[PDB]
């Protein structure tokens, strides 16, 4: 009878189920604090679910709530820890889809831990029955949380100082075929491509260690090819040695090996996951290593507009974690890339602060707290005939990677590299002189002009001139300019 | 061989007219220009010799071209590069560097190989010009 | 010149672009080998794209191809390494959606590396422009690849032997509120819940280490509560101590601490990523620790039928990696869960081999190569009034977790735990006696009968009787029985 | 206190009719039954004493009930449990274990606390019945 | 497979002739640390058999004189020399003296010829700790290759085979003791099975017979042994002793 | 000295007739052939320069001999080797490599010795031709 006598009988904490919007997780008058973490969700409620209740449900189940009232809330400063949905707008040109802004108290999150941030923001709410579809579109990571993270190990500025390369985009290429090559032939391709003009090559994302080539064989042969090309050109050269592996112990073993033999750079795959990524980003800073992130698996959740995580959020999480490069799209290549979305991704990675820019998908103002800048990488189905488009959409601080577009050259790997570099430098020179190079009657002419004195470029333009990848995008803007 | 440091070294040597347009482009962005010389072409020779101070207050490209051609008259045979510095927060670094002068003949480099542990090779890139003659007499 | 004289002029290896279906990645006559890795994709081609060409594109860009021909293929046993799309069927009741079967040579994949398997299978193809939507539905992991993986550190059988508990589902509960509790109050909740009858409690997925509670405070207090409840009951007791952290070094530190103080179990979050998961699964075997996996973030790619990764594939990858528990759905709780899909997930986790069972989403026959069985965990918005449904859908080898359904009890945490345990044991006893317990006129009566002599259960039935989560599922079958 | 090992110990003590139906259930699955006794209730006392061999070939639930009631007549005061073993590939383990007999009074346990390093406590669960009397004289 | 059954009274003689090791068990083993293909790539030698020589007398030479013989043999054209199987560390020559002097002889011959050269430094020792110490020392001074004796046994062999892959070292296996069980037709273990077990364990070389030299070797059996070691798969070939695909 | 890389360098320099027979042997095995040049004879100089692409789709030994003689006409003084590549599963590697051309005079190498820890010597093989002159001017 003592349990009967001491039952809680208040409106808010008597046992039972009440709506999340009545549990403290909805407050249209809430005043956002500079220290709050903010999230923008695209919410598609199930039919018959109130849109504000859905927003409050997301806010509650990603902060402190569960499905029924619990008295143990009263052992805490419960008001402080509840997240607040504070704004629910209809999505333009949709009928049952809403933009929901949610504010989270700074103290909810473990310092410097991407795994903890994501455990709250994306942990459970995407599986909630009451929501038919849910997409994390943007986040405002507050200055005070960012300062707990390292940011890029090296960053764009120090990277170019380590390479002694300033004034043009950087150049790279994935070795092909994706799988099957031996370590000795891998070093040959790397040697040829670097000697022919590329700044970098890279292991394919699925080149780790396999029966046809064990990883130490690849690393040693590639370092012979790298140093050969550096002595043949007088330039710093490198190749992204892939240290992706099953366990953290093996990743570290491959990273230490790459450092011991003098590699300027290593690469990792996103499928390794946030905890390994954060560990190796700290390692890369501690060991003077450039850290290239291939975004393997990103499109399983980032492709569709109705559900998942927009890649611009991934960009923030990975710049926080501290990778030095991340693949970020080409617009004109073989992988999905709406240009307004892509330009937004590149700004997220490269700017010192973000302004609201709805056509670019930038929904929050956000200072980057002097975390270093992350180098976007444009890769996949591109060729030097598109150089005017690449320079226009993607700017100066980017690595343009030409795998098939280098190794597919009929006159050999060196010629393919030379064609790509001549196209790049000719385009940048003309841009700087004032040419209207993005215009289809101007850009292609700049390249044809340079090709009159560069056989490799003429051949490359002849071969790939008509190659385009024109498909309708899935990840598209909601606002026009 | 051709030293392909610099951002336009896969193009022919730049004429004075082409250099001026690149300078004009850099100064339009508010970047500071400077001129530097070396006769050690090693890829890790970070610090080429300064030709005076960077031209922080200079507003006319012709004054940069004037100092470049004075450097050309005064410096020993070797390399000259022109750099553009962006002191803005978020950069505070060079944002353009290209070669404006190179020697008539560059012998280049060879790869010295020292037997390390296991199969590891300890590499050194060695310049033919530097190993043969002191600074000021290499080209 | 020599390069022009030696240009390759064959149909297949002269430079230029040819369709993936002409590059060796399509073979309707291919004979599957017992050592092949097989993948089933649900492919939605862009309008105008040939469905077989799309399947060949997925096969090529997830094995050895790029977008243009490369002569370096000829330095390899190239025919051996190409993946083969070998069957493309229309999806029932759909236009322009196809099921595509693709076979991959065993040697493509690094032994024991989930990161490498996924780098190939999901690395890039989900972002391919030519495909408007892509979903990985199932995989046949061959016996010879499975034997390179550990499988569950402990497994269902040894887990029940460590706990000395056989004959009923296991019982658990997430501590609530999600965030804000101190370490001392966390141990209080754990003590009360275990003493009241639960086998386990657990940290919430976002409880790691935070200003309101640092992790060592929680671990020490919980171990006082655990040992107190064990001495009060004569049972083995535990609580999933969450070791999720930013870096592998910190995860290991928390894991070692949990072992040092005698915890039977730790938990990790899926957001930590595959490499950390594999590392800690090996650690858990080496250190006699049960390893509970919370699937945080899974629904960002697993929710929608048109795109992403079906959770049954995640189940295979995580059973290979070696977690001992994984959250796998409730059917009747607050998170998405079509019953045929759920039943399929549970079979994937618990059976020694899989038979084709299209209504359950099992598209491949697959032996599990004696990798241990992984314990499904049913959690989220369930209560003891649903016990007959839980027993029917989810079977014997499962942890039923009642967070709000324990702590939300008006007569306190012990009462809530006791209500859940009485309901479970009464339901299992009646099932074993032969009752038609799943029937709505029978199951609820078994519970009402037990409630006549159990005040806590009567109160819980009174409070939550009318609570359901009836929404239309998104992840649904394509075949009926 | 009530020892709540076993899978039905939150229900009242099982009648012989209830036990027989559980045995019938186990045997229709093809599981082998056995009977075990202890008077050490410690949660880590894995190996209760065997009452003969497991009844592998037995097909009539009445024969399991016969052995259970013979164990009840012969064993000292304490606990008896009945187990069901599934020898098939993938299990090869117990799949059901419940208590069929318990003492009239169980004093239970206390928690011994040894000061470890730092704030760590070294725990031991101690049985009042075991610490007081040897096996066969505990209840 | 061989634990107790060879001693059973009821069988008067027993010989293990062949085994079918299934694909799914093989994939749990490393296989050769380096393998034939990568070995020739490390040596830059393709087109002919490789060439070697055991230093003689078997025992008694000093480390300085061992290095002289290695220098002369390599300089004269051999790709390799090797320690004798019973050269480990002894009063007349402790092992570090041999290792240092051989590396001087090896590098001298390499500079005299423009070729990669080596000598199988024997790291066979009483304990695993001492074997590792000798392997690490061989690596530190730049040897391309080490050798081990079969008498060290399967657990040390598997340990050092993993070590050789992790440390970019060729691993030569001398089959010391093999003929105590592999010689007679009625009883023991046929060497083709040892070939399978040692290729699974991951040695890079193994002695496998000459046919025409001083040690036992019927050509049909020898040719069978070489197929087991070198092919990507085996077909039933009863004249050569290959009983399983 | 004579560089004894390659598999026939203890035999006299091969005639064109002898080279054609080796080429015919390789091609009858289905192997692909290529031609490579270098003037760095260091034993660890793994990547000699490619003369075009390998001759994958060539059936006539005269065609290989044609490219070899074109390489001999165009390349600077130094070394040419002919290789045969086996792309078959289980090999996927070179299976024959022999020298077809060598300079009139090869000075060879010396052994550079650096004092390591203890008695250890850190060795470097140094080519006289390479240290004296850049690529293309060594012989
Ligand atoms: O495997 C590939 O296809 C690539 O190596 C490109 O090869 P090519 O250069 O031959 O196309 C890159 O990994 C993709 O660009 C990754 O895509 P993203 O950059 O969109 O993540
Ligand atoms: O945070 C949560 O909501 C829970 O603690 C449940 O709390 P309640 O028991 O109070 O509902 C679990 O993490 C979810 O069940 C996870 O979902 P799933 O099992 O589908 O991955
Ligand atoms: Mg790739
Ligand atoms: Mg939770
Ligand atoms: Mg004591
Ligand atoms: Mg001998």
């Amino acid at each position: 009878s003592v349990s009967e006598r001491t039952r809680i009988k208040s409106d808010r904490y008597e046992s039972g189920v009440i709506p999340y919007a009545k549990m403290g997780y909805w407050d249209a008058a809430y005043s956002v604090k500079d220290t709050d973490v903010l999230a923008l969700f695209r919410i598609t409620p199930q039919p018959g679910v109130d849109p504000v209740e859905a927003a409050a449900a997301v806010a509650g189940e990603s902060s402190t709530a569960t499905w029924t009232v619990v008295w143990t809330d009263l052992l805490t400063a419960c008001e402080r820890y509840r997240a607040k949905a504070y704004r629910v707008d209809p999505v333009p040109n949709s009928t049952d889809v809403y933009f929901a802004f949610i504010a989270y108290e700074c103290d909810l999150f473990e310092e410097a831990s991407l795994s903890n941030l994501t455990a709250s923001i994306i942990g459970n709410v995407f599986g909630f029955k009451a929501i038919s579809a849910l997409r994390l579109e943007d986040m405002r990571i507050p200055h005070s949380y960012l300062k707990t993270f390292q940011g890029p190990a090296t960053g764009i500025i120090v990277e170019r100082e380590r390479l002694n390369k300033y004034g043009t985009p950087l150049l790279g290429a994935t070795v092909k075929p994706k799988l099957g090559l031996s370590g000795k032939n891998y070093g040959r391709v790397v040697y040829e491509g670097l000697k022919g003009g590329l700044d970098f090559l890279k292991d394919d994302e699925n080149i780790n260690s396999q029966p046809f080539m064990r990883w130490r064989e690849r690393f040693l042969n590639c370092l012979e090819g790298i140093n050969r090309a550096a002595a043949a050109t007088g330039e710093v050269k490198g190749s992204y040695l892939n240290i992706t592996a099953a366990t953290m112990e093996e990743v570290y073993k491959r990273a230490e090996y790459a450092k011991a033999i003098g590699s300027v750079v290593v690469m990792i795959d996103l499928v390794m996951g946030y905890t390994a990524i954060q560990s190796i980003a700290y390692w890369a800073r501690e060991n003077d290593m450039l850290l290239h992130l291939h975004r393997a698996g990103n499109s399983t959740y980032a492709r569709q507009k109705n559900h998942g995580i927009n890649f611009r959020v991934i960009c923030k999480w990975m710049r926080m974690s501290g990778v030095d490069h991340i693949h970020a799209g080409t617009v004109v290549g073989k992988l999905e890339g709406d240009p307004l979305m892509i330009k937004g991704f590149y700004d997220v990675l490269r700017l010192t602060e973000l302004e609201v820019n709805l056509p670019f998908g930038i929904f929050f103002e956000m200072d980057w707290a002097s975390l270093r800048r992350c180098m976007p990488v444009a890769s996949g189905g591109i060729h030097c005939g598109q150089m005017h488009q690449l320079i226009h959409y993607l700017g100066d601080d980017v690595v343009l990677q030409f795998g098939g577009g280098t190794i597919g050259h009929p006159d050999g790997i060196q010629a393919g590299a030379t064609a790509n570099r001549v196209a790049l430098e000719a385009m940048v020179l003309a841009r700087n002189e004032g040419a209207d190079y993005f215009n289809n009657q101007v850009g292609p002419q700049i390249l044809r002009d340079a090709a009159k004195t560069c056989g490799p470029l003429q051949t490359a333009l002849d071969l790939w001139k008509d190659i385009s990848f024109n498909y309708t995008s899935t990840d598209t803007a909601d606002f026009a300019e | 061989m051709r030293l392909t440091q610099g951002c336009f070294s896969f193009l022919p040597d730049l004429t004075d007219q082409q250099i001026e347009k690149q300078v004009t482009y850099a100064m339009n962005r508010g970047w500071a220009m400077n001129v530097e010389w070396t006769d050690d072409p090693h890829p890790r020779n970070n610090y080429w010799e300064l030709w005076g101070l960077p031209l922080f207050d200079i507003k006319d490209p012709a004054t940069v071209m004037f100092e470049l051609n004075e450097a050309r008259k005064s410096c020993a045979a070797g390399y000259i590069r022109v750099n553009a510095f962006d002191a803005s927060y978020g950069t505070e670094s060079c944002v353009m560097s290209f070669i404006t002068n190179r020697p008539a003949n560059e012998p280049g480099f060879y790869l010295d190989r020292t037997e390390g542990v296991g199969r590891q090779v300890i590499y050194s890139i060695k310049s033919y010009s530097v190993q043969a003659n002191p600074e000021g007499s290499r080209y």
